[PDB]
């Protein structure tokens, strides 16, 4: 779900040549969410 | 348990446990409950 | 009866100061044709006067 | 009667500006499309008349 | 392993209808030259009848996402649901498309669904939904799976239209359950496969099998 | 103290984890858990048949 709303958003800025400053915010939130869940899969199997 | 799907089948006639498909005016009167029938192809939703 | 209330409050929702709030507007249109039994007996299409 | 004039309003009121149409917004020309199509205009003289 | 729709995949549109108690099932066709209108070929009967599949074929060009399309109209893949797909009728190389038009005497709001030349605009686009619940958005549409078609442009479902005795196909508010049927996904060079025009030669190249030519006596039989 | 002789025949020695096993209590749901195989409630029309 989470890496649908990034593309979607992307998508959205695709065409702008700037992203702008809240753009760039929400971004980072969607990316922090993203390398949790990341660490959080990785640790799942980490061991193995 | 939980994870196996399995297709309900009556053995002398080789039917296939599926639904009715609610017949239009169902979702009018709100009516959830999907009478269980049995017939020679059923749906792919079928399995238990 | 109640089908106005009910459309009075989207009008107050939907527009504002004079003007249209799309946001709200796009999404009221798509609610309102996937629930065609709003519009009424009449603009249902089928069988509709 | 006052029910449908509600629902008319309240597509009229969802109806995208012209500054909109103008500049040729997608969503804006299918959202008018489809409130054409619901209501035609025939029907809008009929009543008034 | 579940086959996957994917895209370049060549597809039939099914629909299901019952009719004096016995269940027919049809494909969506269009002729494009001639007439653009689509129709459809019921494929029960076929083995007492052969059905004409050929202008029932579709071919998947496309499968995007709602904002890819829009920055596209500002300007293989594996289909999922909520996506937007672009379909080519093979013989006639046109798109499916929701046209402005409307001939339905019963369905006011109805339009007509048929061919377009070009696939510029969004009438040419339609939307996947699930039937059911157990399919969910962002799901990767089966093989036998029930569809939902919804066209961008006017937010209508294609539909079969039994309001008349003869059966029809429209863009209505009222859904249709569809059934995209695979014909082919990838074809090795050579190879023949079926559903394809060719010539049968019965030696080196000299001559071929035939039947008489127009204005014949043997009636062309 | 008369005596009638008997047979201790089997139904169960030992299941696995999870593993269906005849002669259980069990529901029946159709996809992700939301509704299940039943008949209807008691003095119903049906006769719960």
């Amino acid at each position: 779900r989470l890496q649908e709303s990034i593309s979607d958003f992307y998508w959205y800025y695709s065409g702008k040549d700037v992203i702008e400053e809240q753009g760039k915010r929400n971004f980072s939130k969607a990316m922090s969410v993203a390398k949790q869940v990341f660490n959080s899969l990785t640790e799942y199997i980490q061991g193995p | 348990y939980g994870e196996s799907l399995c297709f309900v089948q009556h053995v002398a006639s080789g039917l296939w446990l599926t639904y009715a498909a609610p017949d239009p005016k169902a979702l009018r009167l709100g009516v959830l409950k999907k009478k269980a029938i049995l017939h020679q192809e059923g749906h792919m939703d079928d399995a238990l | 009866c109640g089908g106005e209330r009910y459309l009075d409050f989207l009008r107050f929702a939907v527009f504002v100061n004079g003007e249209s709030v799309e946001e709200n507007a796009n999404v009221v249109v798509r609610l309102l044709i996937r629930k065609p039994e709003c519009f009424g007996p009449a603009l249902r299409g089928e069988g509709g006067s | 009667m006052s029910f449908y004039a509600a629902l008319i309003d309240l597509l009229g009121r969802c109806a995208p500006e012209m500054h909109l149409i103008q500049a040729g917004k997608g969503e804006a020309l299918r959202i008018r499309a489809i409130l054409r199509s619901l209501v035609p205009l025939d029907d809008l003289v009929g009543i008034i008349s | 392993e579940v086959q996957f729709l994917r895209t370049d995949d060549e597809v039939v549109l099914q629909c299901s209808a019952t009719v004096l108690k016995e269940q027919l099932k049809l494909c969506l066709a269009a002729e494009g030259f001639g007439n653009r209108l689509c129709f459809l070929e019921p494929t029960s009967n076929a083995q007492n009848v052969p059905p004409d599949l050929a202008i029932c074929c579709f071919t998947l060009e496309q499968s995007l996402s709602v904002r890819a399309l829009q920055e596209m109209l500002a300007n293989h893949r594996t289909l999922l649901y909520g996506h937007a797909i672009l379909l080519r009728h093979a013989h006639s190389r046109m798109y499916l498309s929701c046209l402005t038009t409307s001939r339905s005497m019963t369905d006011k709001l109805a339009f007509d669904v048929g061919l377009q030349e070009d696939a510029t605009g969004e009438a040419c686009w339609w939307t996947m939904h699930p039937a059911s619940k157990q399919r969910s958005e962002g799901e990767k549409v089966r093989v036998g799976d029930d569809l939902i078609l919804v066209s961008v442009s006017s937010e209508r479902y294609l539909h079969l239209s039994t309001a008349s005795g003869e059966l029809q196909v429209d863009a209505s508010f009222m859904q249709t359950l569809w059934n995209m049927n695979p014909i082919c996904s990838c074809c090795e060079e050579g190879y023949v496969t079926g559903g394809h025009v060719l010539r049968l030669f019965h030696g080196h190249m000299d001559e071929c099998l035939t039947i008489s030519a127009a204005d014949s006596d043997d009636q062309r039989r």
